[PDB]
Parts: structure tokens; C-alpha cells; sequence
């Protein structure tokens, strides 16, 4: 006969649904209270066995999209209010009337011909382009100032300053007024306290692997023909923890990727036309972002015993810019071929009707591009890269968009909501000084999108919570039970 | 370094087939040997650092300890049990069969085989106790 | 539910007398099986909850081993010991006296008794040992 | 009290030498055994929270593990394959104390936890092939 | 709103209604006998059976 | 006041007659000075949760 027997230690495992432990290197504040120091190791060994992985419904992504939110949420707990600041603020009536926020423009607007000539121009790093700005125009002005009182520590007497805000930060009541001053609150202070962000957040890069607790693997999928939704895996490594990964937050990219490699795969989420694009690190695709004019902070005491960041700089530099730089226009060929013969995708072959766009504007956060570097965000146009990039005729709106240029124009907007989960509001300080950074394209945001045979888009996308899933998107967490059940005619006896 | 082979040395068996697969004891000791001393090591100087999965890492080995205990075959590699097997079709392919891939199949009754077993251990542990008394 | 009632099965024989109860061990391991799954299920999805008395299941666990084990008489029914019986006027009824109902009749005597196993122990742990070293 | 005395009566072998030490079990099982007591006393009407309270419970599975990851549990003296390291240090069991040579052997204490770990699933393997021959 | 970012809810309501009431029903006389009665029989409550 | 702390807005808010407390004077006005039941205590919160 045949009786139940138990075993111990087989290798078997299942999903499994744990918190992590998160660990650092460079852990200015974030370690000992949150995240261990790193270890240092990276050794996986290969079984034969297959296993199901997914990009999208993981246990371990969808985890680090919360840990990453809820970090900053205990940033910015602690920090200043500045609910006292929503008051009317004085301002220059000239000033604001080119920008447009008031809208009151008379007569003037004369006719002017245009030249419509050349515009091919291009820029790489010997040239005065980058040392100057001053490249071929377009790059003009982006400042406001105004006033406001503030009474201080001592709740006796007031003190008046100054702080110059940007053209995205203000929303400005319209009246007839013939006054000099145009009273013009903040832009969000009717709705929700906004708190600032006075921590090093977002001042210095972020990474942090991933570490199981005892009695919990991570496997990963090592076959380079991954897309997302593939359940067999010929090769299968398994780890102790998972590599590093950039906590970089952009739109239509993503920069500092850790995962850049020689072949421009492709991880695709099989249930509907969501996707993200790896580029290749073969192609030196590099961009530096520059904004002009080296800033001063005066820091300004309210009535809770801390400080609000001003920036009473009177200066009028010309508005940020990057010029991206390298082989761009060879590079993005490439990924138009990998999606031809990607699985799915059973639409058109024909490399030059596949077309990257941008999607159809409306809301600012999906119209404009959005990159953080060293505390300052910057949103830019992209229409000249875009233009350039694919020599396409420019008949596109107004003249303005005319130009076929390597560089595009950007702004500074300051009440910033962290794109991350959902919503909110916070401040950002601006940092003393000039700005200068540099870092290397290694991802790319889209969404493709076709109805007929023809002209399938390249659409862009601004989830910026892609990226982490291109960070982890082999990783799959499994537990282990190392019980086993199998029949033996062995009997207890006694 | 030796600890991340020696935790993934258990899983090395994972391809080979049941009959040929070497059985690893002790692998969940040797797991959590080494897991305390990395939370310990540069401790000294939410509920990851707190002790929201720490107890869980706790729970996880007394659990799979108490289980044994429970059925009385702690600290042995294979322990024979009066319990007959169930529903004889699902037979394990002891050449061409990796444990995982069983580990599957006999999932669906794998709960109610646990019932049956715990009533087993406790009529033998009553017989026990019978035969210690009476002598 | 049989957790509810494999979980409660261990007063049924509350009622019984000393000699005709059937004693029950893994109690503590059996229910430490199906307790701490009940926290575990949809967890996944102050002080009750998380830690207070959590661990407090854990602590009462261990307590039981780490108080069998003090006395060298882990999982054993029954072991006899050495150390002598105390003042005898306290005779165990084995006909028509309840375990409960005994032990509330030594509970005057109980922390003493405690005390003389626990020096026991450790004299027969110098020599079993000794023995060995000896030879 | 007793358990003072209890606690305090395991390290009067620390004078004695490495031959005339009396080895103890039970001594780190009857220090949480009333230390958990200690502490539920009067807690019914960090420190106090489980910032350290779980670290005994980690300390105590630690060493109970460590015996059961070698297979020595609850032997005072278990003979093991594992050869001997470097033959330069060698106890002096007439006037050596446990941690005059305890330190000593602490350099290279860590390979033999290395070294025994690997052993023990050497012969663990063993087991389970002559368990299954038969 | 108030100077907090939070929401204090109120009643502009005009028109005046009738006060509330509330009117019981059910068979409650023949209910608080029994437990009257009750009373005189529960042990304890040294006192009249009247 | 309200959230922009720059600027009044009067609402009117319909207590009932168990949660106001009123001065007592020879005020001949047709409007009477009153305030909240508990306010000259402590702070009340509202039960905001549902
Ligand atoms: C993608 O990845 C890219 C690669 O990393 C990113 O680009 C890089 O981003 C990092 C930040 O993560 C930058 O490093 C930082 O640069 C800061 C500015 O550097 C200036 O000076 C450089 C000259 O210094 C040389 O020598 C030093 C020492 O040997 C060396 O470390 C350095 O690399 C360089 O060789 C010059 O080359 C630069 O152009 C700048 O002019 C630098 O200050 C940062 O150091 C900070 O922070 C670290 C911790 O991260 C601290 O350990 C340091 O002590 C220092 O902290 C001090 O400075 C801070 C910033 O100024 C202050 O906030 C602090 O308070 C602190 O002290 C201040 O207060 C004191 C009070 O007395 C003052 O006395 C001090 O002067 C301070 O004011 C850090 O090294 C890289 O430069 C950058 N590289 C490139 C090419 O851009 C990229 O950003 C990523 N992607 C995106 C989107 O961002
Ligand atoms: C542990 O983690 C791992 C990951 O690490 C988890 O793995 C994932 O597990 C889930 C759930 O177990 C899986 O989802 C299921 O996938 C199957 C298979 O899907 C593929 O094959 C489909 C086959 O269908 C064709 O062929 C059959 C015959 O075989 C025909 O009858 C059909 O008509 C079809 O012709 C195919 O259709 C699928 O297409 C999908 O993908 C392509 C791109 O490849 C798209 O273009 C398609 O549009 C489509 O999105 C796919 O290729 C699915 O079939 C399952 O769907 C059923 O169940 C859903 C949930 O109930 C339900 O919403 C669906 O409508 C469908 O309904 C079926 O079941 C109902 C209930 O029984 C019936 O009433 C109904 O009639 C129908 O029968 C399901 O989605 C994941 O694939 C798997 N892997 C990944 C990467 O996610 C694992 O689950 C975790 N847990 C455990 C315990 O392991
Ligand atoms: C989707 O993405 C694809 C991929 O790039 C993109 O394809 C490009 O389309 C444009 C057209 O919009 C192409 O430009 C044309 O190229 C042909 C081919 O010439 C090749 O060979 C010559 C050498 O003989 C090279 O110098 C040249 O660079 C090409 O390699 C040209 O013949 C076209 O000529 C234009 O100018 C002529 C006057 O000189 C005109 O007579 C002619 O009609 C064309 O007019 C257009 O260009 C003028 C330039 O000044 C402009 O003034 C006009 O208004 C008009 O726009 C033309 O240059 C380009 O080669 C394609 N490249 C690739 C890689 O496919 C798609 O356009 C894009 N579509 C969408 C919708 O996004
Ligand atoms: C990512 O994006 C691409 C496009 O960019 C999507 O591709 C489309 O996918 C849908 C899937 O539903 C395709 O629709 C299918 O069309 C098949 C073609 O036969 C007829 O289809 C309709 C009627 O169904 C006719 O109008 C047409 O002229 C054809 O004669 C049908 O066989 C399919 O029928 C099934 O679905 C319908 C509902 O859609 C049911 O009513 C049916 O009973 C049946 O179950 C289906 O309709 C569409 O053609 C594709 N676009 C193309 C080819 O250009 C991808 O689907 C999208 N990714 C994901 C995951 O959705
Ligand atoms: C072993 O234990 C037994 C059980 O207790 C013990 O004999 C019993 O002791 C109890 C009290 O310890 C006695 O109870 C008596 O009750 C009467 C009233 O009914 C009292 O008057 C008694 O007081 C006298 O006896 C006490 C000791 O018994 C004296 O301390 C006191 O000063 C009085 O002189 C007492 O409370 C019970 O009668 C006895 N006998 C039984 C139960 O058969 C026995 O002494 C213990 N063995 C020892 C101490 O060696
Ligand atoms: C078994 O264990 C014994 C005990 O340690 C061990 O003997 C020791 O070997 C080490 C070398 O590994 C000796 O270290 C030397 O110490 C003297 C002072 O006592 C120094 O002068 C020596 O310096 C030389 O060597 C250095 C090492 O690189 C050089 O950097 C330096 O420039 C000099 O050239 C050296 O450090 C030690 O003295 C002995 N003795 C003791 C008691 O430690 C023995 O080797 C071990 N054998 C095995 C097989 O394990
Ligand atoms: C921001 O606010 C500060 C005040 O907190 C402004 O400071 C003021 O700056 C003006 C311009 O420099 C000073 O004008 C002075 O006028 C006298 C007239 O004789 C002249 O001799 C001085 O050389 C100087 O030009 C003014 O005194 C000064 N006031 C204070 C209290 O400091 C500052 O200008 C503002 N920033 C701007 C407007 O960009
Ligand atoms: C790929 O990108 C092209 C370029 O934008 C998309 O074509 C655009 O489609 C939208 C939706 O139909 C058009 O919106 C409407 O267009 C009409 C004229 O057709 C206009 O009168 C309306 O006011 C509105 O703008 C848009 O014009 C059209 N743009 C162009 C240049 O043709 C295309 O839809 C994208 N592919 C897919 C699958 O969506
Ligand atoms: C307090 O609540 C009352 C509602 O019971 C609000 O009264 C209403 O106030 C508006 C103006 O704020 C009145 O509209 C005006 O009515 C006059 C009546 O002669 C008319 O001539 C004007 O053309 C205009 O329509 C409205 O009639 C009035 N309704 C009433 C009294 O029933 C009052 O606004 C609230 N107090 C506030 C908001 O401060
Ligand atoms: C996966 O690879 C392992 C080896 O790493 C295979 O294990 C061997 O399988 C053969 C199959 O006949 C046996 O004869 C050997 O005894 C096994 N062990 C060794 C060490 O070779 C395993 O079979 C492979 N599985 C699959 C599905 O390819
Ligand atoms: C709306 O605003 C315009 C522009 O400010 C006002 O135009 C003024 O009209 C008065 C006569 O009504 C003239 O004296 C002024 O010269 C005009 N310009 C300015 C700048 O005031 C217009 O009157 C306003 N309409 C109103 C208040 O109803
Ligand atoms: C308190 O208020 C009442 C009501 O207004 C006052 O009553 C008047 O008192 C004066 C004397 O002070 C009389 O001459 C009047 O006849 C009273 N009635 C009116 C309608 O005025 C009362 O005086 C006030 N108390 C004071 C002022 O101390
Ligand atoms: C794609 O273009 C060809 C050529 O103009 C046309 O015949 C075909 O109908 C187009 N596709 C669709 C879906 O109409």
C-alpha cells in the first residue's frame, strides 16, 4: 500500500505578496531611519526551470512606485507652511502684460515679414552656443516680480520684500484698474495650503536596491527576448536582492536609466497599446540642459519660527534651454525597425509613415515636456526637436514652430504637484547660482497608437510611473516552502 | 559571497528531477542564520526598518517549525506516517518530474490532505499516552 | 469550522478526571498552525493589530519551549524526574478530581516546586555531561 | 533572589579552567525564561515598545538556530568530521580560561563557522541517499 | 472653507419644520408588567410583591 | 474669513435653541449678541468622519 509521507527543504516556491527592505549608498538622511547600507553584491546563479513574469501586475513594481511616495511624504511633513503668503502681492503692470497673464495688450501687434530662410540650424559643444545662450535667438526674457508684506517672528510690526515668481506661477485678477500695480495672487493658495520642499529632496540622485527578507527569492528573467507578458523562460536567474534604480521623475523620457544595454529591446504590456521604448547606449545619447543667470536666496522668516526661500534677484536672464547633442536622427531610426518586427503590432511595414508625435496638447502636463535636474524643473516646447528629428515640412501652426533645430525652449514653473500617484501642491526653493546638467537618454516614454493600416504614431505618453517598471520589470518575488508531500509505502511502523 | 550562493544553493536543485534531486534540510535555518546578522550589521550605528515584516521573518520559521512539531517529524529528512495516500491517479513521475511541477498538481487536494494527517498524529499521540500510563 | 472545533478540542476532556483524561499535546503547536494564518489572510491587502500582543503569542510560545526545554523534557508526555515529592498531604484523587481542580490545590505549592526541578536539572547537567568528558 | 543568583551563577565558571570548567546548559533558556517574566510583570496594569524586546527573541532563535543550522542541538559535546585548523593554537586546558583562548581563536573563528556549515550538508546529503536507497 | 484647507459644513436652511418627535408603537403596557413582575420573583430585591 | 486671508465672506449658519448662549443687556438692537454653547472652554471639533 501507499501512505503520505512529508518532506523537508524541496525547492519549491509560489507568488507571494511581502514589504521589502530598501538599502542605500549615499544616504544623506534616508539611511538608519528607513533604508539599511548597502551590501554590495550582485552574484546569480541560472536554474532550468521556467517561470510566468510580468512587467506590470508585480508585487515588487507596484511596490516601489508606493515606497517612493510615501518616502516623500515624510519629507515634506515636517516642513514650513506657507498658508500666510496668500495674500495680494503688488506687481509690475508692465511686466506682466508681455507675458500675457493679465491679457490687456491695445493696439500695436504691427504687420512684419518673415525671411523663411535656412533654419537647419544644429549646435554640438565646441561651438559658442552653449557658453553664451545667444543661439540663434528665441531666447528672450522669463521673470516677474512683485510685493508683499509678511510680518515675521515678532507678531508686532511687518517687514516688506520682494520675491520675483515666473510667468506659470501666478494667476492675475483682470479689472480695470488703471493703477501701476496689478494685484495677482499665487496660483494655488485658494485651494490647498501648499507646504515647501526645505529638505535636499530632489537637490542629489536617488538609488536603493531592493533586498527580500529571509524566507523570500526574487527570480529574474534573463532572456533577452522579454517583452512583458511571456509565462516561459528558457534562462531564469535567481538573486538575493535587485539592482539599483534611478528615482527620476520626467516626461517622454527617462534619463538615468541603469538598465541602458547595446540592443534597443522593447517591453511591451500585451493587455492594450501601453509601452516603453529602451534606446541604446551605442549612439552617445547625451543631453545637457543650461539655464542662464547666477541666482541669490534671501531666506525669509514667517510666523512659525522657519524660513521661505526668496529669490529677490532683479536680474533678467534669458529663459533655460537644452540642446540635447549626439547621433540622434540614426538613433531613433532603429527603434521605428525594432517595433516593425516586434510580436504583436499587426499593423503597416513602412519605416517612413510610422511617425512620432506628440499627443493632441490640451492640459500643459501632457503638451510640454517635463525634466527635474538639481532641485530646478524645467518644461519645454519639443516642437523643434521634434521637427528636426524627422525633417518633416513646417507647416505646423504658427511660424514659430518654422525652425528645424537641435535645441528646444523651456521655462521654470514653481508650484510643482508631485506627478508621481496622484496630486498635490508643493514649493520648491530655487538654488543659488547657475544650473548646468548633464545626463545620458536611456529610455523612452510611448504610447503607440494606429486605427487603420496606415500611419501608425509614436504617441507620447506622460506617466511617469513607467519608468519604474522598466527598472524591475523581470523581477518577480516568490516564497518559499520547503515542505513537500509525496507518497511512500513506508509505513511509521513504531 | 558565500551567504548569497549558500541562500541560493538550495534552489540549485530546482531543475533536476524528483528522484534524482538531492534534498536540502536545514536551508531554511541557514536562511535566517545570516538574514539577522544583515539587519544587525550597521543597525547598531514604517515597517521594513520596523517590525512589520521583521516579525513576519519571525513567523515565517516558527510557522514551518511549529508545523513539523505539530506533526511530530521535526529534524528528519522523511518521516513514514500511517495515513494512506488519496486519490491514486496523480502519481509522481519519480525519473522525468521536478518537485515544483508535482508540487502543482497535488496542490488541489494538498489542504485536505493536511486534515487528515493532523488527526492521525493525534490518535497516535493518544495511543501513546495510553501505553505510558498503563506501564 | 475544524479549527474552530480542533482549536476548542482541547477542553473536551476538561470535564474528565485525572486518571481518565486523555492528555493533549501540540496544543500550543496545533493552534500556533491555524491562529497566526487568520492574522495572515487578507493582511496582504495600534497595539492589538501590529505588535502589542502579537509578539505576545509568540512570547507565550517560546515560554512553553523555553520552560520545556529549561527542565530537559521537551516533547514528552511524561518524564520522570528525580527530585522527590514535596509534603504528601496534597494526594492526587485520580478517581474524582479534575486536573484544573488539582492544580488550583498546588498553585500554594507550585513556584516552589518550580524552583527545586530547575537546581535538579542543573546538577544531573554537570554530571551527564561530566560523565562523557570523563569517558 | 534566585533568579539573580540563577543569572548571575553560570559566570563564576569564568574563573575556573578551560579542564575544571563546568559547561551549563539551559543558560541562555532560563535568562529569557524569567526575563519575559520580568517585564510581564506589572505590564497587565522603544524600551517598552518592541524596539529591543524582539532583539532577546532574535538573539534566542539566533543561538537555537545556530545549533539546529550544525545539527548539535542539545549536545554538549558533539563529534564532528570538520578537521582541525592551524595546529599553532591549541587550548591549554590546565591554566587556560574559555576567553583567554576564546579571543584567541576568534580570528579564525569565522571560517570554521564557514568551513562546519558545509560539512554538515556533506553528510546531510548522505543521509537522505542511504534514506532513500532504503 | 476656514484658514485651514478643511471644510466646516452648516445649515442655511430658511424654512422653519415642525420639532421632532418620536411616537414608539407596539404593545408596551402589556411589556413593562412583565417586567414588573419579574422584579418580584428575581432573587435578591428585598422588597414588596405588591 | 475665508482660505485667501485677505478678504471677508459672511455666510449665515441656522443653530437650534440647545447651542447658543446670549448676552443679557439693555441693547435695544434687533440683533442679538450670541455665542457658541462651548466655545469660552475649549476648542470643539466636528465629528468629520463619517
Ligand atoms: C544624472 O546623473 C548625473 C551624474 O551624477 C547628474 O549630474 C550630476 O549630479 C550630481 C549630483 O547628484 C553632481 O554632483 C554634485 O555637484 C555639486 C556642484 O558641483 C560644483 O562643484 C564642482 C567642483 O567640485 C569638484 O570637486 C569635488 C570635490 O573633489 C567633487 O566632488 C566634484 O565632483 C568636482 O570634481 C563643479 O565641477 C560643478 O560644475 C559645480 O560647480 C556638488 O556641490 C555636490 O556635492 C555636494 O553634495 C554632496 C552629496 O551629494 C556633499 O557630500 C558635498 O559636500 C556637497 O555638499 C555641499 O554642496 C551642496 C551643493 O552646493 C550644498 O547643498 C551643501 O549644503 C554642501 O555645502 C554647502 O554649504 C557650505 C556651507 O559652508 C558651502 O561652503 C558649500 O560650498 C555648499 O554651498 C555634488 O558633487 C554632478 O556635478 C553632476 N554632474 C554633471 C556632469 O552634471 C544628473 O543630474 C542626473 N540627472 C538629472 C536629471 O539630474
Ligand atoms: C502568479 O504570478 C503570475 C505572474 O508572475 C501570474 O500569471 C498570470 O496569471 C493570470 C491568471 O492566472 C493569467 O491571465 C490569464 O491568461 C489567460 C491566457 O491568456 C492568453 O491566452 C489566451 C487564450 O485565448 C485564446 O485561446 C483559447 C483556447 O486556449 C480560446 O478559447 C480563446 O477564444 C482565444 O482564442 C488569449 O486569449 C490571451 O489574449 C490576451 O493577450 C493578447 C496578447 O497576447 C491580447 O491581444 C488579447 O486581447 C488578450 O488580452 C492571452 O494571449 C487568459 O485566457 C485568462 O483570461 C480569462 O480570465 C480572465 C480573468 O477571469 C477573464 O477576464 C478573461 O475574459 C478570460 O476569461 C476566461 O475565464 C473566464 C472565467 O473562467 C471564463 O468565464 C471565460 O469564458 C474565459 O474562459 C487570464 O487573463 C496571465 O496570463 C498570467 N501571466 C501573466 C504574465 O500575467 C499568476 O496568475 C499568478 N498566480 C498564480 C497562482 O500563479
Ligand atoms: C515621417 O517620417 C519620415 C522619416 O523621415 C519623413 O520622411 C521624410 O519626408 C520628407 C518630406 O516631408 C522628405 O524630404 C524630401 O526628400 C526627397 C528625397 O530627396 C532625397 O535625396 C536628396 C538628393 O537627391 C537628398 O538631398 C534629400 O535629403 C533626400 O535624402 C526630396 O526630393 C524632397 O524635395 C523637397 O524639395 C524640393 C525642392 O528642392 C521640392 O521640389 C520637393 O517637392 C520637396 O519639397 C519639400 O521639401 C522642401 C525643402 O525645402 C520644402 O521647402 C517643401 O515645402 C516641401 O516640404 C524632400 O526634401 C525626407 O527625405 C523624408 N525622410 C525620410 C528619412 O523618410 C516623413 O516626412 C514624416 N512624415 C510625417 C507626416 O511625419
Ligand atoms: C492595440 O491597438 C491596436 C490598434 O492600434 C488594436 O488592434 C485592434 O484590435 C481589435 C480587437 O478587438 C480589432 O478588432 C477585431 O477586428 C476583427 C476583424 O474582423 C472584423 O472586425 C470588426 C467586427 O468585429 C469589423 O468592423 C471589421 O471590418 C472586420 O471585418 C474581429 O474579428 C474581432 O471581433 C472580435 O471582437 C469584436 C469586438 O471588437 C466582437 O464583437 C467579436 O464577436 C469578436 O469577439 C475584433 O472586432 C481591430 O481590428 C484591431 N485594429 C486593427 C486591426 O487595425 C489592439 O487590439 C490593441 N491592443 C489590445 C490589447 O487591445
Ligand atoms: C502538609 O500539608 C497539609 C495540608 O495543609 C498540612 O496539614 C493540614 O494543614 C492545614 C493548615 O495548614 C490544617 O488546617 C487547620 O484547620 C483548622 C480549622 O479547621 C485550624 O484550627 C488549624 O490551625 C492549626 O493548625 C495549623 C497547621 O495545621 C497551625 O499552623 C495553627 O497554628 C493551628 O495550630 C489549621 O489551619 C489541616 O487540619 C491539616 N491537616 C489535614 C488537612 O489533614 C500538613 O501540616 C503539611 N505538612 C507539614 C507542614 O509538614
Ligand atoms: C599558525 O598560526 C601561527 C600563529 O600566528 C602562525 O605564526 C605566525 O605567522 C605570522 C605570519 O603570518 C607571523 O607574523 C609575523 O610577526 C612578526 C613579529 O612577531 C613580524 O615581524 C612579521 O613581519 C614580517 O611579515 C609581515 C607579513 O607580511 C611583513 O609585512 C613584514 O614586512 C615582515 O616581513 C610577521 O608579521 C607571526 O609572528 C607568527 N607567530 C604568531 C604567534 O603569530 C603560523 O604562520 C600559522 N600557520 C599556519 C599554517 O596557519
Ligand atoms: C527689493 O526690496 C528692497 C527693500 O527691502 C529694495 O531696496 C531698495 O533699493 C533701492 C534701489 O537700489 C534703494 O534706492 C536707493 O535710493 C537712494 C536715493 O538717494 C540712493 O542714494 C541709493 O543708492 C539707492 O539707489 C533703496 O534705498 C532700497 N531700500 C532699502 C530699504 O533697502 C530693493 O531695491 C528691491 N529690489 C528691486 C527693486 O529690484
Ligand atoms: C496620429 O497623429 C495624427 C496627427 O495629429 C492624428 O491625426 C489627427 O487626428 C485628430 C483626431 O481625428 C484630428 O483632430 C481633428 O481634426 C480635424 C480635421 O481632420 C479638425 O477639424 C478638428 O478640429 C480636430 O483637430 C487632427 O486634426 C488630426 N491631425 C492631423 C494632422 O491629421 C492621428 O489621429 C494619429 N493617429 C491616431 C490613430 O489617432
Ligand atoms: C442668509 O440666508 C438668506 C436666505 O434665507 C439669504 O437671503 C437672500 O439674500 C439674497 C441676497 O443676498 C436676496 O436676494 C435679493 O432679495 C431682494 C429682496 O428685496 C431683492 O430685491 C434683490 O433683487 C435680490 O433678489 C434674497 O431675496 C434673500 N432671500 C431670503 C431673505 O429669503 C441671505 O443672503 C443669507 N445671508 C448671507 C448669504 O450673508
Ligand atoms: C536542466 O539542466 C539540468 C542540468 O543542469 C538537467 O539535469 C540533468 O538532466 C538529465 C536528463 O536526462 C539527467 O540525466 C541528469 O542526471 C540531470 N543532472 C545533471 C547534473 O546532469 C535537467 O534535466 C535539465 N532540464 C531540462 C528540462 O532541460
Ligand atoms: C474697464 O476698463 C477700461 C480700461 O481700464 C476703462 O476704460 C477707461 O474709461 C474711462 C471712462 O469710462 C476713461 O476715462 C479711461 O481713460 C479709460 N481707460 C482707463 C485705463 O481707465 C473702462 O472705463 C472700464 N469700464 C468700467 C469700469 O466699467
Ligand atoms: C436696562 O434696560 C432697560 C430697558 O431698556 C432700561 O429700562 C429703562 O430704565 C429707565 C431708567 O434707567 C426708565 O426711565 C425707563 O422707563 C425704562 N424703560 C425704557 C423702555 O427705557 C433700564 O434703565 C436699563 N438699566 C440701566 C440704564 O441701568
Ligand atoms: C492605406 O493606403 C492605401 C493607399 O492609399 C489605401 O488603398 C488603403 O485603403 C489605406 N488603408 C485603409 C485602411 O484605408
Amino acid at each position: 500500500t501507499l501512505y503520505v509521507t512529508v518532506f523537508y527543504g524541496v525547492p519549491a516556491w509560489r507568488n507571494a505578496t511581502i514589504p521589502l527592505f530598501c538599502a542605500t549608498k549615499n544616504r544623506d538622511t534616508w539611511g538608519t531611519t528607513q533604508c539599511l547600507p548597502d551590501n554590495g553584491d550582485y552574484s546569480e546563479v541560472a536554474l532550468n526551470v521556467t517561470e510566468s513574469f510580468d512587467a506590470w501586475n508585480n508585487t515588487v513594481t507596484e511596490q516601489a512606485i508606493e515606497d517612493v511616495w510615501q518616502l516623500f511624504e515624510t519629507s515634506i511633513k515636517p516642513c514650513v507652511k506657507l498658508s500666510p503668503l496668500c495674500i495680494t502681492m503688488r506687481c509690475n503692470k508692465s511686466e506682466t502684460d508681455r507675458w500675457g497673464l493679465t491679457k490687456s495688450i491695445t493696439t500695436t501687434a504691427s504687420t512684419t515679414s518673415t525671411t523663411a530662410s535656412a533654419k537647419v540650424d544644429m549646435v554640438n559643444e565646441t561651438s559658442s552656443c552653449i557658453a553664451q545662450d545667444n543661439c540663434t535667438g528665441l531666447e528672450q526674457e522669463q521673470m516677474i516680480s512683485c510685493k508683499f508684506n509678511m510680518t515675521g517672528l515678532k507678531r508686532d510690526k511687518t517687514k516688506e520684500y520682494n520675491e520675483t515668481w515666473y510667468s506659470a506661477d501666478l494667476v492675475c485678477e483682470q479689472g480695470n484698474n488703471t493703477g501701476n500695480e496689478s494685484r495677482c495672487y499665487m496660483n494655488h493658495c485658494n485651494t490647498s495650503v501648499i507646504q515647501e520642499s526645505c529638505d535636499k529632496h530632489y537637490w542629489d540622485a536617488i538609488r536603493f536596491r531592493y533586498c527580500a527578507p529571509p524566507g523570500y527569492a526574487l527570480l529574474r528573467c534573463n532572456d533577452t527576448n522579454y517583452s512583458g507578458f511571456m509565462p516561459k523562460c528558457s534562462k531564469v536567474v535567481v538573486s538575493s536582492c535587485t539592482r539599483m534604480m534611478e528615482t527620476q521623475t520626467s516626461t517622454w523620457f527617462g534619463f538615468n536609466g541603469t538598465r541602458a544595454e547595446n540592443r534597443t529591446y522593447i517591453y511591451w504590456h500585451g493587455r492594450d497599446n501601453r509601452t516603453i521604448i529602451s534606446l541604446n547606449k551605442y549612439y552617445n545619447l547625451t543631453m545637457k540642459c543650461r539655464r542662464p543667470g547666477n541666482k541669490t536666496v534671501l531666506p525669509v522668516t514667517i510666523m512659525s519660527g522657519l524660513v521661505f526661500h526668496s529669490q529677490p534677484i532683479n536680474d533678467r536672464p534669458k529663459q533655460a534651454w537644452c540642446w540635447f547633442g549626439g547621433k540622434w536622427k540614426d538613433a531613433i531610426k532603429e527603434v521605428k525597425q525594432t517595433i516593425v518586427k516586434h510580436p504583436r503590432y499587426t499593423g503597416t511595414n513602412n519605416t517612413d509613415k510610422i511617425n512620432l508625435t506628440a499627443p493632441g496638447g490640451g492640459d500643459p502636463e501632457v503638451t510640454f515636456m517635463w525634466t527635474n535636474c538639481r532641485g530646478e524643473f524645467l518644461y519645454c516646447k519639443m516642437n523643434w526637436f521634434l521637427n528636426w528629428v524627422e525633417d518633416r515640412n513646417t507647416a505646423n501652426q504658427k511660424p514659430k514652430e518654422q525652425h528645424k533645430r537641435n535645441y528646444v525652449p523651456c521655462h521654470i514653473r514653481q508650484i510643482i504637484n508631485t506627478w508621481h500617484k496622484v496630486g498635490k501642491n508643493v514649493y520648491l526653493p530655487p538654488r543659488e547660482g547657475d544650473l548646468t546638467c548633464n545626463s545620458t537618454v536611456t529610455s523612452l516614454i510611448a504610447n503607440i497608437d494606429w486605427i487603420d493600416g496606415n500611419q501608425t504614431n509614436i504617441t507620447m505618453s506622460a506617466e511617469v510611473a513607467e519608468l519604474y517598471r522598466l527598472e524591475l520589470g523581470d523581477y518577480k518575488l516568490v516564497e518559499i516552502t520547503p515542505i513537500g508531500l509525496a507518497p511512500t509505502d513506508c509505513k511509521r511502523y513504531t | 559571497g558565500v551567504f548569497v550562493l549558500g541562500f541560493l544553493g538550495f534552489l540549485a536543485t530546482a531543475g533536476s528531477a524528483m528522484g534524482a534531486a538531492s534534498l536540502t534540510l536545514t536551508a531554511q535555518s541557514r536562511t535566517l542564520l545570516a538574514g539577522i546578522v544583515q539587519q544587525q550589521q550597521q543597525l547598531l550605528d514604517w515597517g521594513t526598518k520596523n517590525l512589520q515584516t521583521r516579525v513576519t521573518a519571525i513567523e515565517k520559521y516558527l510557522k514551518d517549525q511549529a508545523q513539523l512539531n505539530a506533526w511530530g517529524c521535526a529534524f528528519r529528512q522523511v518521516c513514514c506516517t500511517t495515513v494512506p495516500w488519496p486519490n491514486a491517479s496523480l502519481t509522481p513521475k519519480w525519473n522525468n518530474e521536478t518537485w515544483q511541477e508535482w508540487e502543482r498538481k497535488v496542490d488541489f487536494l494538498e489542504e485536505n490532505i493536511t486534515a487528515l494527517l493532523e488527526e492521525a498524529q493525534i490518535q497516535q499521540e493518544k495511543n501513546m499516552y495510553e501505553l505510558q500510563k498503563l506501564n
